[PDB]
């Protein structure tokens, strides 16, 4: 494994993605993703 | 990346269902999820502040209602169904009344309704039906409404 | 808004520390126990190098009828191999419960070919006879449900209907007519619930009166009132059947009619331990959420592979079965004429009871009368029996007697040296 | 029409 | 009690929570498809939600059968789904791991040349165990000298040996209190002492576990107020207490505990169930290791599970008592007796124990159990981990804190050959899961050594090193 992909792995284990099935977890880091996004561009220019 | 260590106490409360809400962190986590879900109302649909804490505010009554005094007894089989006559509010700190966690689950559907209103200009659309989910949140939550039904409706 | 209060009396006025320190120096706390008594502190035999039919007191030989191996299999040639390899194998611990790491692979193959004799899809073991049924109970029937239970139960069995913290009626001893009086009543009180879940407690062969339960009525009824059945067969389990099966056989009723079938090894397989069996369903579900199945160290491996070559003789060798039916009839056509006693077990239980007639007095003189019946009969011409040994945490009020627990390993001579003994002894001290 | 609101929910608050 | 970190507090109840969520939505789309005899359902809808919604997801990491004896090395037997992970079946492959989630202290279960060569000639000469219980015909003459060992063992005037350490305490608490007493218990007991008490008809509070100044204050209270509702007097009071909490790894303050007992006329229950074989310069256990007169308690619980490789229970006390329980117990008359098999494998590790054997393996043992836990645990400490307990317990539970983390730390762990055991939300409390490990007699500093670099890189990807190393 390497940084990122170590990172990923402990991001997994901390929020309770590592137990659920694909279709749970694919459902979840698309949502949070989304949200990463729509803040990003709105804050870095809205203000 | 690690800080603000805290030695919890255990209080005794002998109830697997509602001894978890004494430890420290639940009103952080419990305002956070509300704060999460209203940004992520807004960011899956491009909506106004004041509808989106509108759907917060209307999520957060069904959700909490089927779970607080809706359901009764305990998903765990150990206690031999000790209470089938009662839900999880009442399951609450052995039903002592008036606690600083019971004015705490008490405050919250209030203070969310008024942000709910104050931003969406009042209007009759969305203050109907608040109002009627923050009422019933209140009325449900009465010291007077302890182990008394409505007209026996999942009552026994 | 005033014209609508409640008068109350104004508050107290708390107590004192002080105060406290005097109500704490007043109070006196009981006797941990009862003094003790000269009646309550009789030593039980001390034997050596056996429990077999012929066992051995002080150097002399007596005749065994107290211990419950009905088959004959303490001792046998072909168990003391399959222990000793597996105990040089294993060792004789099993250091963890069942869920962590305690689950040698003996077990497994144990439970399966317990279900294989047995015809079932799936099966569970306990660690020890006397909590099979602990844990059984109070794992099905929760606070709001209904037990109808036959007031004949042991203390086994009576325990977990008090854990399991439901609604207990009970029904006369072996009385069809009482049984089915009370499913009415039952089915009467409780009409708008439907959701409530109803079973019926009863046992194969009871322990307290020898008594066999007639598993027909019982699966009639509970055909008409939607009720389920467990059934305690500890001792009917390879002895009552012709093949071995248990009471389902000997009445001819299908197993998959009754719902959850418990059993201890204590008896008839030389092991101990227990087990339950039924569907698939009903197994996978008190295998998490039972009491004594994950809080307890699982069976020593030696103790679980004992069982497999058990019944594997039994399953082999019907004929030891047709041997027992010989000799409880024989014990029967000797013991008819005695004088004070009365036979009040069924036919072909393998519990011959004695019931005493025309109580002497209350029933704590008549245990005491018991008790030295039972002790004259070994110190004089060498005899072990038993007598009813009641708690005073036990509930039963059946009659009390003298049980002698016939084996398919006894002799001709010992066991109408049995019945004579008991007459003489019963005629002159009774009468 | 949005003042007695906020108002009286403070001093139920209270 | 326990130190949390608050960061972490806070990702534990987001993990449950978002479980929760999604197996509710989940459980909502079951109710309506099945619309494709008569009875009620066995079990209800959602009294089990936690069985097939959490427990199910990591059901891989429990219940994993072995083939071979309880050693520092065993086989663990691999398992298959075959049908989309709804029944685990075992196949012949076997593995080879460093046991460490047993439970033998003294390394006793096992082959060792004193006891299985008496225990298999106490076997050809008595069949397995008797089918009569003790009062009838199930009394040996094994079983009369086993319970003179144990009396010369524990300390106490006399004893009684039954063969499960489960009964060992729901058969005897309805006898010596009933209706109208009071149980004061610790919050941490067992599951059998509080069935015990419930199978009885006594009151049961809770004191603050493992601190006196909470237990005076529950007494006064309880001693100035009588009975709940018609303030009668209390028949009596009796305290339950444990020797190693374990779960916690904490000795009990057990010195300070008796002093407050004896002020108000209380009496003392102990229990040593995972303190008798492993603390003590001798082995004698808690009342020997803190230095407390041994007749300052009234009755002592014990058994042979852990230590002694061998099933059973016991209770000691005043001569007495053992008149009145082998008179009056529903577990010594209606039971069938300890085997006898497993009655002379603890007379002849009481022997080994005592150093009556002719050899001095009795003190290796015993000198081995400490430098073995008091250098794993000290090494932990180092590496920045959380681990509970004092210095002298063969116990120390790591704390993990993440529902997630429970099958992350084991699967690891078992692929790279360490076998450990991990404890859940159902069973604890929500926010305090923990992995146990074991440190017996048997292991050598090769096997700790090589065990705790292991340890040291599984904990570095689940990130469970919460304090700061050096
Ligand atoms: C995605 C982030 C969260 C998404 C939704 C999560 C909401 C789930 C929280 C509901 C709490 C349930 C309280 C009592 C429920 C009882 O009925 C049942 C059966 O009796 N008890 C149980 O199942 C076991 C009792 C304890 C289990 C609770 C596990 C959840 C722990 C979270 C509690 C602290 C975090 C949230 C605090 C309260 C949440 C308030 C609801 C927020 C509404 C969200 C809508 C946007």
């Amino acid at each position: 494994m390497n940084w990122v992909q170590r990172k990923i792995y402990l991001y997994n284990v901390t929020f309770g993605l590592y137990m659920l099935d694909w279709w749970e977890r694919y459902l979840f880091n698309s949502l949070v993703v989304v949200l990463m996004w729509f803040v990003l561009y709105n804050g870095t220019r809205y203000f | 990346m690690a800080n603000l260590y805290v030695k919890a106490v255990p209080p005794p409360d002998m109830n697997r269902n509602t001894e978890w809400f004494m430890y420290p962190g639940v009103w952080t986590t419990y305002m956070l999820i509300l704060f999460f879900g209203w940004l992520v109302v807004l960011s899956v649909s491009g909506c106004s502040p004041g509808m989106a804490w509108t759907v917060v505010n209307l999520a957060h009554f069904v959700v909490t209602y089927h779970s607080f005094h809706w359901m009764k007894g305990t998903p765990f089989a150990d206690d031999q169904g000790i209470y089938n006559g009662l839900t999880w509010w009442e399951q609450m700190d052995n039903g002592q009344q008036l606690t600083r966690n019971r004015k705490f689950l008490t405050l919250v559907p209030v203070v969310l309704y008024l942000i709910a209103s104050h931003t969406t200009d009042y209007r009759h659309p969305w203050l109907f039906l608040n109002t009627l989910a923050v009422m019933v949140l209140v009325v449900a939550k009465f010291p007077n409404m302890h182990k008394v039904r409505i007209f026996g409706i999942n009552g026994d | 808004i005033l014209l609508t209060r409640k008068s109350y009396k104004p508050p107290k006025r708390p107590l004192t520390e002080q105060e406290i320190d005097e109500l704490c120096d007043e109070w006196v706390p009981e006797p941990l126990i009862p003094p003790i008594t000269e009646d309550m502190k009789h030593e039980p035999p001390v034997l050596e190098s056996a429990a077999g039919p012929h066992t051995t007191v002080n150097g002399k030989d007596v005749v065994n009828f107290a211990s419950a191996n009905y088959l004959g299999l303490i001792g046998h040639e072909k168990l003391l191999e399959s222990c000793t390899s597996a105990l040089e194998k294993y060792g004789v611990g099993s250091c963890g419960p069942r869920g962590f790491y305690g689950t040698i692979d003996v077990h497994l193959d144990c439970e399966t070919r317990i279900s294989k004799f047995l015809g079932t899809p799936d099966s569970i073991l306990y660690s020890y006879g006397l909590s099979t049924m602990f844990s059984t109970i109070p794992c099905f029937c929760k606070k709001g449900d209904v037990i109808v239970a036959d007031e004949g139960v042991h203390w086994g069995i009576q325990n977990g209907l008090q854990l399991s913290r439901s609604t207990i009626v009970y029904f006369k001893h072996n009385d069809m007519e009482s049984l089915r009086i009370t499913l009415e009543k039952i089915m009467t009180k409780y009409k708008r619930s439907k959701n409530l879940r109803r079973y019926i407690v009863a046992e194969a062969v009871y322990q307290n009166s020898g008594q066999i339960a007639p598993l027909d009525e019982i699966v009639k009824l509970k055909e008409k009132y939607r009720f389920r059945v467990i059934l305690d067969e500890s001792n009917s389990f390879g002895v009552l059947g012709r093949s071995g099966r248990g009471l389902a056989e000997h009445h001819s009723v299908p197993i998959e009619k009754i719902d959850v079938v418990t059993a201890a090894m204590g008896h008839a397989l030389a092991t101990e331990g227990g087990f339950c069996t039924g569907n698939a369903r009903i197994i996978d579900y008190q295998r998490l959420s039972s009491s004594g199945y994950v809080f307890s160290a699982s069976l020593p491996p030696y103790l679980a592979s004992a069982a497999i070559t058990a019944i594997d003789v039994i399953d082999q060798n019907p004929d030891m079965l047709v041997k027992l039916k010989q000799n409880v009839a024989l014990l029967w056509k000797g013991l008819s004429d005695i004088k004070g006693m009365s036979l009040t077990s069924n036919r072909e239980s393998p519990i011959v009871f004695l019931k005493l007639e025309k109580s002497s007095g209350s029933a704590k003189d008549d245990l005491l009368l018991l008790e030295k019946m039972a002790d004259r009969a070994l110190k004089e011409d060498s005899l072990l029996v038993v007598s009813s040994k009641r708690s005073f945490l036990d509930k039963c009020r059946l009659p009390v007697g003298i049980k002698l627990y016939v084996s398919a390993g006894h002799s001709e001579s010992d066991l109408l040296k049995a019945s004579e003994s008991l007459k003489r002894l019963a005629s002159e001290l009774l009468l | 029409g949005h003042f007695f609101v906020e108002g009286l929910l403070g001093v139920v608050i209270i | 009690m326990i130190t949390i970190p608050y960061l972490t507090a806070v990702s534990t109840y987001f993990s449950y929570g978002l479980l929760f969520a999604f197996g509710q939505l989940r459980d909502f789309f079951r109710r309506f498809i099945d619309w494709w005899q008569g009875y009620a359902p066995i079990c209800l809808g959602h009294e089990d939600f936690y069985i097939r919604r959490l427990y199910h997801r990591i059901q891989d990491c429990f219940e994993r059968p072995i083939s071979s004896a309880p050693d520092a090395w065993f086989d663990v037997v691999e398992r298959y789904s075959n049908d989309n992970n709804k029944t685990l079946k075992r196949t012949t492959k076997t593995s080879r791991c460093l046991n460490l989630g047993s439970y033998n202290y003294l390394g006793f279960g096992s082959f060792d040349e004193y006891c299985t060569p008496r225990v298999i000639e106490s076997l050809k000469k008595f069949s397995a165990s008797t089918c009569s219980s003790r009062v009838d015909a199930g009394t040996t003459s094994v079983h009369a000298e086993l319970e003179e060992c144990v009396t010369r063992f524990v300390g106490k005037p006399a004893a009684v040996v039954f063969g499960m350490g489960y009964a060992t305490n729901s058969a005897i608490i309805p006898v010596l209190i009933g209706k109208g007493g009071l149980i004061i218990s610790d919050s941490l007991n067992h599951s059998s002492i509080v069935n015990g008490a419930r199978g009885s008809g006594a009151t049961i509070r809770v004191f603050q576990h493992n601190t006196p100044s909470h237990l005076e204050r529950v007494l006064r209270e309880q001693i100035a107020e009588g009975q709940p509702r018609t303030h009668r007097p209390w028949k009596k009071i009796i305290v339950v207490v444990e020797g190693i909490y374990s779960m916690e790894g904490e000795i009990c303050h057990l010195p300070e505990v008796v002093a407050i007992c004896k002020k108000y006329k209380a009496y003392v229950y102990l229990d040593e169930a995972h303190s008798i074989g492993a603390i003590g310069k001798t082995g004698k256990g808690i009342c020997e290791l803190l230095g407390v007169d041994t007749a300052d308690v009234d009755v002592m619980m014990g058994t042979f599970t852990k230590s002694f490789g061998s099933c059973g229970g016991y209770i000691a006390g005043s001569k007495e008592l053992i008149q009145y329980l082998k008179h009056q117990c529903p577990a010594h008359l209606y039971a069938t007796s300890i085997p006898t098999p497993s009655a002379q494998q603890i007379i002849s590790a009481i022997k080994v124990i005592l150093g009556e054997d002719g050899s001095n393996r009795g003190a290796q043992k015993l000198a081995r159990i400490r430098e073995n836990s008091n250098f794993f645990r000290a090494e932990l400490q180092k590496m920045g981990f959380e681990v509970l307990g004092d210095n002298d317990s063969p116990v120390m539970p790591i704390m993990l804190y993440n529902p997630a983390k429970i099958p992350a730390f084991s699967r690891e762990c078992l692929r790279q050959k360490v076998a450990v055991v991990v404890v859940g939300f159902p069973a604890t409390p929500l926010l305090l899961a923990r992995a146990r490990i074991c440190i017996s007699a048997s292991h050598s500093r090769e096997d700790l050594i090589r065990a705790l670099k292991v340890i040291s890189k599984v904990g570095d990807l689940s990130g469970i090193k919460y304090f700061p190393a050096e």
